[PDB]
């Protein structure tokens, strides 16, 4: 019983949080990936001159 | 009639050996788990068998033509490669047997000896000794021509005396069939007695289940080795001891034992592929 | 061309040689996992010779490292991947738990769980049954039928203990890969270390016999 | 000469 | 009774609140994005110095040095470019689960079943590396160690807890405890202001280091989760579990944004990481190989099939030039 | 850390002498060791080098054949046996520790040295300026010229700046032309390109008066500059 009160208090303080629509979050992830897509050597293989391996 | 059957036998045995050893090397090379002592020994055995099998079709052509038209240099290199591959294969079997005895009967003290670099050094030593032991083959090979113009590739032993034939054949019999056979038999006997003598574990089924298979595998390997190599040496020693007139049946028997001595190298990959629990997975 | 990179390469080769030497030295040391009932008979076999306590000794040119599980009390499946490839598992058993306040059922459930693991499908388990002094008189007074409804026979160490051993050694489901074999602890004639040596010797013999081919 | 010797047959 | 029912009602109401905002239609958001196609990577280098099973590796912030820990009892620091071994630190307890590299490159950390987080100092006088500290206090088993600074390190243990320490004093400055099972994985946000931990409860909790209370809790997995990795933007994370399922969650949405699973894989995830741009998701399965998923499209784009055993550790360089995968095969490959 | 040299003194020409370097406070067996000598009124000259584990030994051309460098790791000692000594060998010898891995700091500690008096395509690290006027609180720039490009294909510019104070053993200021050594203040800085290097000091203080040497490590034998002396 010593943990039920802490659990309910934690759940109450977790309930009141800022939740945005999933569409906006997906759009934000897509925007970040598109903005930083250029500097991703795993996507586009860098030529052997500029590749240290 | 007789010639065609024997030539096709040579062709089929060479094809089976080439395909089996090719697939064995294909499996070993592609898989990265094969950088172990047993795997490198098996790889050396497989490459020796591959080269030995490649050496056969020229013999098949010679038997078909009843003469050797490939020239002195080709005859010499064919005999040299045949000798090196044959003795490499037999000594590779010998070192695998002695290594297995060391690993099983003496498991703890053998850690300092069983190292990949040391194993590769022993492999190179085996190849060096194989090159050393075929000096007569690579020195006295050449073409011999009869009164009808037909020429056959064989060893031109200097000196009109026949003592060279007997000396060479007894030397190859001792160092290519006798010492390896007795070493393998002793090593596998000690392995069997060590495995069976693990009765202080006082466990049940430990006298049959985990050792009858080992006894059967050892018996199969030694029996196939003897059955493939002994007829050839028996025929050769009889020929160099008892002068027998050539007959077509005798010729067929001779080429048949010459096929068998390669059938052994053809069967070794079959053994290590059809009966290998750690190797059939790949 | 590689001014002081050559010295770096030489340092790498030197510490690689040290790595090889240390590993070769470690290959001569045998690791034994340990299980057992909670404070039942774990204090008996240990007399023969935090997170984890490793006990090191040597017997007949073989360094034994023993890791027990009594120091850790958590989910067994979450640390069972760390002991994959261990040489053998010593699983002590107490025969006084047949009438105790019950424990035999939990022990056999644990045996079933450990003998069929994803990682432990091949490791071998030794097991010693201890506290025979109590077993001398607790069998005649209390019949073994308390924990064995399907068993009926003489209440003697020759047959009842044999039945318990048979049941325990049949508790495994993959019997043709891992060998389960047993020794009897003795207060006098402390040969249990000798039996451990023989068992690990047989384990290594079979392991390298399998590894070499055939 | 020997008709049968090593791995080759010779008529000689 | 009343309190438990009240907690259940709060759980139901927050579930309904997050379900109301679930207007994804994610089958219609990612269709416009052109698929990455099919990537191909090969083992540029193979680091062969370990003769046991390797469990963890971690890149340095310089993207050259990487520490790798193995069951043989030694963790070695590799120069990834030249395949050299820089240091070979012999640790005390042979059983190790995790290793870490300080962002400054001065210290490394290790831990495991010994319940001690050992901190070794690399850049020292007198030559050899020395054990700087031995953090103690966990009652479970060390599972994941991460460095915040040269002085603050966050650890996760099997006793359902995480802790933030001070290396100089060697004391638990903060303790995080909201899980009900062994905490197996831990990942720090890029800003290092908060982190996420996954445990056997199939729930990942988000903690802030300054406060000490679980800001959010995420569910959805059916079994134990073995790997957490933060999205490069810091607003999302990925969890790989034992049911062959990766799940991408977003902190703001507080929901399961995406799922990555295939009908032909049933084994468990061991490690998960993102690329520098966050487009690729690297997952190290137990099928003795690794997969590369398109994070925004949930389509398997590549396979890193080059290991002879299960891949236990997986890391991506800070500049995103290479991916190091370590397996029980006793070698770690570096793919590019 | 401590390196103590012994065995010096007066030696007749053509004779032999053994110099010993006792090490303390560091893992001696994991360090390469150099013998570097300085003439009575000239700059530093590199003599010999032995690696870790004695796997590699290098000598200077003017000393090859006559000198032999060895080490005793269990006793933490370094030995230089010298035969057929000449007047050109009259110098003070320094025992220098070094260690080579990715990002290490070679030549980071020098011994006090011992005096030995005997009665009577190397890269040229050309030095232009032998002295500059010095006023405390100002900024001073020192230049070094290299006959060969010190930049390597791996990006490292193997140039080292050492400072020798009056009557004191030299210390490492900068290694690889852009890295400050351990303990040196942030006033010192280094810059440059292949065959042109500069060491800059901002807010010059006391105790910085001395001789500044630039050394190359691109290939053996290692060669020092002539030396730039700062005087008030």
């Amino acid at each position: 019983i010593a943990q039920a009160r802490k659990l309910v208090e934690q759940l109450k303080m977790e309930a009141n949080i800022d939740r945005i629509k999933v569409s906006k979050a997906a759009a934000d992830l897509m925007a970040y990936c598109e903005a930083h897509a250029k500097e991703d050597p795993l996507l586009t293989p860098v030529p052997a001159s500029e590749n240290p391996f | 009639t007789s010639n065609a059957v024997l030539t096709f036998i040579y062709f089929v045995v060479c094809i089976i050996g080439l395909c089996g050893n090719t697939l064995v090397i294909y499996v070993i090379l592609r898989y990265a788990k094969m950088k172990t002592i047993t795997n490198i020994y098996i790889l050396n055995l497989a490459i020796a068998d591959e080269l030995f099998m490649l050496g056969l079709p020229f013999l098949a052509m010679q038997v078909a033509l009843v003469h050797w038209p490939f020239g002195k240099a080709i005859c010499r290199v064919v005999m040299t490669v045949d000798g090196i591959n044959q003795f490499t294969s037999i000594f590779c079997l010998t070192v695998m047997s002695i290594d297995r005895y060391l690993a099983v009967v003496h498991p703890i003290k053998s850690a300092k000896w069983r190292r990949p670099r040391t194993a590769k050094m022993i492999t190179m030593a085996v190849w060096g000794v194989s090159l050393l032991v075929i000096l007569p083959i690579m020195i006295y090979a050449g073409l011999r021509s009869n009164q009808w113009g037909r020429s056959s590739c064989t060893i031109n032993w200097p000196g009109e005396s026949g003592a060279w034939y007997t000396g060479f054949i007894i030397y190859t019999f001792i160092l290519g069939f006798l010492v390896p056979l007795t070493i393998i038999c002793l090593c596998y006997l000690f392995i069997i007695i060590k495995v069976k003598s693990s009765g202080i574990r006082v466990g049940s089924s430990k006298r049959k289940k985990s050792e009858k298979k080992v006894t059967r595998m050892v018996s199969i390997v030694v029996a196939v080795f003897i059955f493939c190599w002994l007829p050839f040496y028996i025929f050769n020693v009889s020929s160099v001891s008892m002068a027998i007139s050539p007959t077509p049946a005798l010729k067929g028997m001779f080429d048949f034992v010459v096929v068998l001595t390669y059938a052994n190298s053809c069967a070794n990959p079959i053994l290590y592929a059809f009966l290998s629990d750690n190797f059939k997975k790949s | 061309l590689s001014a002081e990179d050559k010295a770096a390469v030489e340092r790498s080769k030197m510490i690689d040689r040290n790595l090889r030497e240390d590993g070769e030295k470690a290959a001569r040391e045998v690791k034994l996992l340990l299980l057992g009932a909670g404070e039942s008979g774990k204090s008996t076999i240990v007399k023969q010779m935090t997170g984890i306590v490793e006990t090191h000794f040597t017997f007949k040119d073989l360094h034994f490292k023993m890791f027990d599980v009594g120091g850790q009390r958590s989910e067994r499946k979450k640390w069972i991947h760390c002991f994959e490839g261990v040489t053998a598992i010593i699983f002590c058993v107490a025969l006084s738990d047949y009438d105790l306040v019950n424990r035999m059922h939990e022990s056999m459930k644990l045996f079933d769980s450990i003998c069929n693991n994803k990682w432990f499908t091949d490791t071998s388990i030794i097991l010693f049954l201890n506290k025979k002094d109590l077993f001398e008189e607790k069998i005649k007074k209390s019949p073994l039928t308390i924990c064995y409804p399907e068993y009926a026979g003489s209440n003697t160490y020759e047959e009842a203990a044999a039945y318990i051993q048979c049941q325990f050694e049949d508790l495994n489901k993959r019997k043709d890969t891992k060998e389960i074999y047993t020794h009897f602890t003795c207060a006098t004639d402390t040969k249990n270390v000798q039996f451990v040596f023989d068992a690990v010797t047989d384990v290594i013999i079979k392991n390298n016999l399998k590894d070499c081919g055939l | 000469c020997k008709n049968f010797f090593w791995k080759t047959f010779t008529s000689c | 009774d009343q309190l438990r029912q009240e907690a259940e009602q709060l759980k139901n109401q927050i579930r309904d609140a997050r379900k109301a905002c679930a207007d994804a239609t994610l089958s219609q958001i990612t269709n416009n994005i052109d698929p990455v196609g099919r990537i191909q990577m090969r083992t540029r280098r193979t680091l062969r110095g370990h003769l046991a099973k390797i469990y963890a590796m971690h890149w340095g912030t310089d993207s050259r040095l990487l520490v790798s820990a193995s069951q043989d009892g030694k963790l070695i620091i590799w120069d990834s470019y030249t395949t050299n071994k820089v240091h070979a630190i012999p640790l005390r307890s042979s059983w190790v689960m995790t290793c870490a590299y300080a962002p400054s490159g001065n210290y490394v950390a290790c831990g495991g079943l010994d319940n001690i987080c050992s901190i070794y100092n690399l850049k020292t006088r007198e030559g050899n590396v020395r054990v700087s500290r031995e953090l103690a206090g966990h009652t479970g088993y060390l599972s994941c160690c991460r460095f915040l600074d040269d002085n603050q390190i966050v650890t996760s243990s099997g006793d359902t807890t995480c802790a933030l320490w001070d290396i100089e004093t060697g004391q638990q400055t903060t303790t995080f405890t909201g899980h009900t099972g062994d905490v197996m994985s831990l990942s720090l946000a890029p800003d290092t202001r908060l982190f996420v931990s996954g445990a056997c409860d199939a729930s990942a909790k988000l903690w802030d280091v300054r406060e000490g209370m679980c800001r959010q809790t995420f569910t959805g997995h059916e079994s134990d989760i073995n790997a957490i990795c933060f999205f490069p933007n810091g607003n999302a994370f990925a969890t790989g579990s034992d049911d062959a399922t990766c799940r991408l969650f977003d902190l703001r949405a507080d929901q399961e944004l995406m799922t990555y699973s295939h009908d032909n894989i049933i084994c468990g995830i061991t490690s998960v990481s993102f690329s520098k741009s966050g487009r690729l998701l690297l997952a190290g399965y137990d099928d003795f190989n690794c997969n590369v998923w398109d994070a925004l499209k949930a389509d398997r784009a590549g396979v890193l099939a080059g290991h002879d055993n299960r891949v236990s550790c997986l890391g991506v360089t800070d500049d995103g030039m290479a991916v190091a995968t370590g397996s029980w095969d006793s070698f770690l490959k570096i793919w590019n | 850390v401590q390196l103590v040299e012994s065995g010096g003194g007066l030696v007749q020409p053509g004779g032999s002498r053994k110099l010993s370097c006792s090490a303390s406070g560091f893992a001696f067996s994991s360090f390469g060791m150099h013998w570097v000598r300085q003439a009575p009124e000239k700059g530093l000259e590199w003599v010999a080098y032995i690696s870790s584990g004695s796997g590699t030994i290098y000598y200077a051309d003017t000393v090859k054949g006559r000198f032999t460098i060895s080490r005793d790791d269990p006793k933490n000692t370094l030995f230089l046996q010298m035969t057929s000594l000449r007047s050109e060998d009259t110098a003070m010898y320094y025992c220098v520790r070094s260690i080579y891995y990715y990002g290490s700091s070679p030549f980071d500690f020098w011994g006090q040295g011992t005096t030995l008096t005997v009665s009577s395509s190397d890269i040229v690290m050309t030095q232009a300026t032998s002295s500059v006027p010095v006023t405390p609180g100002e900024s001073v720039s020192i230049s070094c010229r290299s006959s060969k490009s010190l930049l390597h294909s791996n990006g490292n510019t193997y140039l080292y700046w050492f400072l020798q104070r009056p009557g004191q053993s030299p210390q490492l200021l900068i290694y690889r032309m852009s890295n400050l050594a351990s303990g040196v203040p942030d006033r010192f800085s280094g810059s440059g390109s292949g065959t042109a290097f500069t060491l800059t000091i901002s807010r010059l203080e006391a105790e910085d008066v001395g001789v500044y040497y630039c050394m190359q490590h691109l290939e053996y034998p290692l060669t020092f500059g002539a030396g730039t002396k700062l005087e008030l």
